[PDB]
């Protein structure tokens, strides 16, 4: 995982009656904190612009430069 | 023609250029700016091999396969440390602005970018500074442009202008800053626009269509059909 | 030294300039052995023989690169089915340290314009561009002003002295890039195209301008044409005793008595332009480097100031003559800072076409920036030594890339100490991310 | 919007006779619309594309291409001081630092009432006579920091 996203949890009791309710969907993985990984954020590293967060707010990254400015 | 890589003869055409002579032969050399339906220009300087004089020459010269015939007689080199050096120079020179963007980006698992990184062996970064950003251009419903991926290697400006006869993409700007795109926001007008998807060895140029319900190369069931 | 006595024998491309720094118009120039080589030329001599004299009189190219120009001219295709050659004149002059130009357009405009003449002749050229760079705005009205008294005059236009050659000149004025000054990056550029070079082969003397045999040349080998069409080939021969043949403008600049520029015969010390012409260094300023032809060229010490100023003899002491215009670096100039502006003017003079240079200047920029903060960190100057390396002649697509390593590479190589002063704090790129044990690499 | 004048569409096609092709007229053509104007606006692109017979792509891969065609609006007068090697020797930074004291802007910028925008540029061919500096049309040598008010007032 890049994003540390999936994680493996110290818990042993997952036993079940039917063999279809091991089949784990989205909202029965998605736990409410970051687990293991306490601050780690893919989406502050990667350029692709979402909300909160335009072109040049990532990490290590300069402000678009516009190919129209007056700069050299 | 007769040509002498890595110790080894092979017979090749003399009407062809050292790099596609040589992947002919099944050798591997990374490029970027070199295609077979668009000719070379020596842009990427990705291709560089060395090549010597005769068989008794020990210093040679670094010189882009691309733009080198594949002359009767030609001695070169692709495993030499320092043509192996410089092309892993040149994959670090492309790092060190590529946004991390692999999780998040289309081409993940079909990019030519990844695949010549891991090629030329460019796994640790040394590089500390800040990144050159771009901002991304609406061309329409086929193609997605996200701008920061480009290596600049001037394969799309190419392709549409001078092989597909597109009139509404170029390159702008200037050193480090080079822009490939539009003048501004619109579809691109070229009937023959969604071959920038395969020509773009980044994820500048994505299928928006794909792009809407996507997944990896890999997760793919492929048939051979007719359009 | 400052008692100059200007003959036309020893002097031939600055004894007409006047005191007061005026032009000197067509009435002037023709009063002083103005257009007589090219009449001589024009009404004397085949395109071959000037071509053949040009190369026996052993003109050098005076636009830094120092290839001879009668093999360049021959260099020419013999078929007469290609009738659509161009003569280009390199006025760009956007090298740092660079002046020359300007005072010969500006000053002499004329002498240009009978060197273009004798040249197009020569080369059997219909058309000539000045490709003249924006700034030098007196330059472009005296070269027009030159220009309409020689087509009023009858040296250019139709039928030029009755002889039957026909030539016209025009004025390119440039939009400011650095790399307009490479002669391929000037075709393109000339053709109202962006300013990336071409690959050679094939060179400009086969397909050029629009595709046609097209010769590019600088302002003072055009300058340096007629006087040898003028007073003879054995007279060109016989002003220097040295490998080089002809005068050169020199000069010196930086923070030196009298800055300036004469003109000197090849072989001259650069030790004897810097005291007698210069006049040394300002007062409470301590020598302490040069460069030798501009901003592309490597640094040499006090100990290269007695060699004299020719192309071979600096090219074996690790420089360029270049443009021949030295520059003085005195002791109150910090070499990284100095460095680092040069750096910076390379980085953003780029054109972008090839990987070394678009994406290796601007991490030696960062890497100046950071030793000239005192932020430097270890393998930085190994870095910049990898990328001296690396982006040598061959590697780039270009020689813009080489001449923007040359200055880094020597002041590496004779003042390190400051470099590594530079560098004040451990090497880091990576931040530590909480549950991960890092991989600590020996 | 934009619509060039009958003077920018002489001017443009007597720059196109001088050429075998009329797209080396491209520079010279975005230059007298940038004389007219002041700066070269995105329909001057269109319409210099247009009349040349060339792609706009081409015009404006032309115009961004070169430092001196500007394609943003600049103010009134347009200094441009030298920071090239020779002029940093000969102290560019006082002279730098006066006029960003002077107007208050950083280099790259226009001033509040449009006056004057302040940008560097590479050498000018006046190293000996350095640090030099190029208003609208004039390039003024052997500057000093005193001088700098004094040589900025008499650009009204
Ligand atoms: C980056 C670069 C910039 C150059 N700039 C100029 C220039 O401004 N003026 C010039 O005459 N030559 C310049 N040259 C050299 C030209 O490529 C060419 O050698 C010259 O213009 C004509 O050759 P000549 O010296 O035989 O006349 C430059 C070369 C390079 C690589
Ligand atoms: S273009 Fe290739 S290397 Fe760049 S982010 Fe996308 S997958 Fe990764
Ligand atoms: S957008 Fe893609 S094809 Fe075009 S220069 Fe950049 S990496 Fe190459
Ligand atoms: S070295 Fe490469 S990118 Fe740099 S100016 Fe020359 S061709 Fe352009
Ligand atoms: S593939 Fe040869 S330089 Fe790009
Ligand atoms: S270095 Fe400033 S005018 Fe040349």
């Amino acid at each position: 995982c890049p994003t540390t996203a999936i994680q493996l949890t110290p818990d042993f009791e997952m036993g079940e009656y039917k063999r279809q309710d091991l089949v784990y969907e989205k909202e029965d993985l998605l736990i409410s904190g970051p687990g293991k990984y306490p601050e780690y954020n893919f989406y502050r590293m990667a350029g692709m612009a979402i909300d909160g967060k335009d072109k040049g707010e990532a990490e290590n990254e300069a402000k678009p430069i516009d190919v129209k400015s007056l700069l050299p | 023609a007769t040509i002498h890589v890595d110790g080894k003869e092979y017979e090749v055409n003399g009407a062809d250029n050292l790099l596609e002579a040589c992947l002919s032969l099944g050798l591997d050399i990374p490029y970027f700016c070199w295609h077979p339906a668009l000719g070379s220009v020596g842009a990427c300087r990705q291709c560089a091999v060395k090549q010597y004089q005769n068989a008794e020459d020990t210093r040679g010269r670094l010189v882009m396969s691309c733009m080198t015939p594949a002359s009767d007689g030609t001695f070169i080199s692709i495993d030499d440390e320092e043509a192996k050096q410089f092309r892993e120079s040149v994959v670090e020179w492309l790092m060190t602005n590529h946004p991390h963007d692999c999780p998040v980006c289309e081409e993940g698992g079909n990019c030519h970018l990844q695949d010549m990184t891991v090629m030329t062996g460019h796994s640790f970064r040394r590089y500390r500074f800040t990144k050159r950003t771009h901002r991304n251009q609406d061309l329409g419903p086929f193609i997605s442009h996200e701008m920061n991926r480009c290596i600049a290697c001037y394969r799309c400006v190419r392709y549409y202008k001078d092989y597909a006869g597109g009139t509404d993409l170029g390159v702008y700007g200037a050193h480090d800053n080079v822009y490939f795109g539009r003048p501004e926001d619109g579809t691109l007008e070229s009937e023959f626009s969604g071959n920038l998807v395969e020509i773009c060895p980044t994820g500048v140029f994505t299928d928006k269509t794909h792009s809407e319900r996507y997944n990896r190369k890999w997760d793919m069931q492929f048939a051979p059909s007719i359009c | 030294m400052k008692n100059i006595i200007r003959t036309p024998e020893t002097h031939p491309l600055t004894w007409r300039l006047r005191d007061d720094k005026q032009p000197v118009w067509l009435d002037e120039y023709r009063s002083k052995n103005g257009y007589e080589g090219a009449r001589k030329a024009l009404t004397g001599l085949s395109p071959d023989e000037i071509v053949n004299q040009v190369k026996d009189a052993g003109l050098k190219g005076r636009g830094g690169a120092g290839f001879s120009t009668g093999l360049k001219w021959s260099l020419m295709p013999k078929d007469e089915s290609m009738n659509i050659r161009y003569l280009l004149c390199n006025a760009d002059e956007m090298e740092p340290g660079t002046y020359k130009d300007r005072l010969l357009m500006e000053q002499l405009p004329h002498l240009l314009v009978e060197g273009m003449l004798i040249s197009a002749f020569a080369l059997k050229a219909y058309r000539g561009y000045i490709f003249l760079r924006g700034e030098y705005i007196e330059a472009a009205v005296n070269l027009r002003r030159a220009i309409a008294e020689a087509t009023e005059a009858g040296l250019l236009g139709k039928n030029i002295m009755g002889t039957g050659f026909d030539f016209e000149l025009f004025v390119h004025t440039g939009a400011g890039r650095y790399i307009c000054g490479e002669e391929t990056a000037l075709i393109n550029s000339l053709e109202g195209r962006r300013a990336n070079p071409r690959s050679k082969p094939p060179f400009p003397a086969t397909s050029g301008a629009w595709g046609k045999p097209t010769c590019v040349n600088n302002v003072e080998t055009l300058c340096n044409v007629p006087a040898i069409l003028a007073n003879g080939v054995e007279w060109y021969q016989n002003i220097s005793k040295s490998k080089d043949a002809g005068t050169k403008l020199m000069g010196f600049s930086g923070r030196v008595k009298n800055p300036g520029l004469w003109e000197l015969p090849f072989g001259t010390t650069a030790r004897e332009i810097l005291e007698d012409y210069a006049g040394g260094m300002r007062d409470g300023l301590k020598f302490k480097a040069w460069q030798p032809g501009g901003a592309g060229t490597d640094f040499l010490t006090e100990a290269h100031l007695d060699l004299p100023m020719e192309f071979e003899s600096i090219g074996k002491a690790g420089s360029r003559l270049g443009t021949a215009l030295a520059m003085a670096v005195d002791h109150e100039i910090n070499m990284v800072s100095l460095v680092r502006n040069l750096e910076e003017f390379f980085a953003r003079e780029s054109c972008g076409w090839c990987t070394p240079c678009r994406d290796g200047l601007p991490w030696s920029v960062k890497i100046l920036r950071a030793l000239e903060r005192g932020e430097g960190q270890p393998g930085d100057i190994e870095t910049l030594e990898q990328l001296c390396r690396f982006l040598g002649p061959g590697k780039t697509f270009c020689a813009h890339a080489p001449g923007a390593v040359e200055p880094l590479q020597s002041a590496i190589k004779y003042f390190r100490e400051e470099f590594e002063a530079g560098i004040k704090q451990p090497f880091s790129n990576t931040h530590l991310i909480n549950g991960i044990q890092p991989n600590l690499l020996k | 919007a934009f619509e060039l004048s009958a003077a920018e569409r002489e001017a443009i096609e007597h720059e196109m006779h001088h050429y075998e092709d009329p797209r080396a007229a491209s520079i010279e053509a975005l230059k007298i619309v940038q004389k007219q104007r002041g700066w070269v606006p995105d329909g001057a692109i269109h319409a210099i594309a247009d009349v040349l017979g060339i792609p706009a792509s081409d015009v404006e891969g032309v115009a961004t291409f070169y430092s001196q065609i500007f394609r943003q609006p600049v103010g009134r007068h347009v200094i441009r001081y030298c920071d090239s090697v020779v002029c940093h020797i000969n102290g560019y930074q006082g002279i730098q630092a006066a006029l960003e004291k002077k107007l208050n802007i950083k280099p790259g910028q226009t001033t509040f009432d449009g006056r004057f925008t302040l940008l560097p540029t590479c050498c000018l061919g006046n190293c000996d006579k350095g640090p030099n500096m190029m208003i609208d049309e004039d390039t003024h040598a052997h500057l000093t920091p005193e001088a700098i008010p004094e040589l900025l007032e008499r650009y009204k």
